[PDB]
């Protein structure tokens, strides 16, 4: 069900694709309830969340959140996503790295052989923790989400992204 | 107490989704001081009274201000506590503007951090709830 395209940044699973290409109307469709989140009441929503409730998925139900570059447009491209196991996700962790972004590194790894972080020209993908919402998400910023040149290389040099 | 809480609150972006790296200081609230934080799932992350007034009781353009995401599972907070600082403490402050304002708000709101938060600050009154 779940893989990494570790070359060009692709993430597939239970039947949505998220990478680098994927438009608005090539994400949100299909029987799956995509809402916004936030939504905004003049249409000019820009992230979506859709829950996947797998009966195989030891974690729980897998809560994805997709961001776009743009309102409206039906090719507006995917700019970053994020998502985890309702297990994984929620708890108290005090820095940057802790037992919340650890087992969700354990768990992706269990399910694709990928060890994270894992990037390049495309972008990055790491689990992380939300300080504000108490959360852990495996998150990716696609090169689309930096909207400096100067942005994406101070970036890469924090987060010791080499291509 | 007295630790570095600018340099935590800055340690807590730059990677993962806040990649935009605020400026933070470092202030010395006052026994007294009153911040205000969202409910439920207290953190090390506060405001002040001139934020919250600003929202007009609009959970979104709080969150906006602030430039804080909807909680994956719960979405936006819809109550908000007031606590009131016990003694005299370090927190870490600026002004959240550094995201990306399409996905987070245009931000301009007044942030505080404190790593200490569950020790230094005394919930005071109920929450009080917030609309859309
Ligand atoms: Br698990
Ligand atoms: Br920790
Ligand atoms: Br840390
Ligand atoms: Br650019
Ligand atoms: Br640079
Ligand atoms: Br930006």
């Amino acid at each position: 069900m779940m893989q990494l395209d570790t070359y060009d940044g692709t993430l597939e699973l239970a039947g949505i694709t998220l990478g680098t290409a994927t438009t608005r109307e090539m994400l949100i469709k299909g029987s799956r309830l995509w809402e916004g989140w936030p939504e905004k009441s003049d249409g000019r929503t820009t992230s979506y969340r859709t829950i996947i409730s797998t009966k195989k998925e030891k974690a729980g139900d897998i809560y994805i959140i997709a961001d776009f570059s743009g309102a409206f447009i039906t090719d507006a491209v995917l700019c970053s996503w994020r998502f985890a196991p309702e297990k994984l996700m929620m708890g108290i962790q005090k820095k940057v790295e802790g037992a919340i972004t650890k087992n969700l590194r354990t768990w992706f790894y269990e399910k694709t052989h990928i060890q994270l972080p894992v990037s390049g020209s495309w972008g990055h993908i790491d689990a992380a923790y939300d300080p504000h919402n108490l959360t852990g998400t495996i998150v990716c910023n696609y090169r689309s989400a930096f909207h400096t040149e100067d942005e994406w290389r101070k970036y890469c040099k924090r987060n010791n992204i080499i291509y | 107490n007295d630790h570095n809480q600018a340099a935590f609150g800055r340690q807590w972006q730059g990677r993962g989704i806040y990649k935009g790296r605020d400026s933070w200081s470092n202030i010395m609230l006052k026994e007294g001081d009153i911040v205000y934080g969202g409910a439920p799932g207290q953190s090390g992350f506060y405001f002040n009274k001139a934020t919250l007034d600003a929202a007009g009781g609009s959970r979104a353009k709080l969150w906006e201000s602030l430039q804080v995401l909807p909680h994956e599972k719960f979405g936006y907070r819809s109550k908000i506590q007031a606590y009131r600082v016990k003694r005299e403490t370090i927190a870490g402050t600026g002004k959240a503007i550094s995201q990306d304002p399409t996905r987070f708000g245009e931000g301009g709101g007044t942030q505080f951090f404190l790593s200490n938060y569950k020790t230094v600050l005394e919930p005071i009154d109920k929450p009080f709830e917030i609309g859309l």
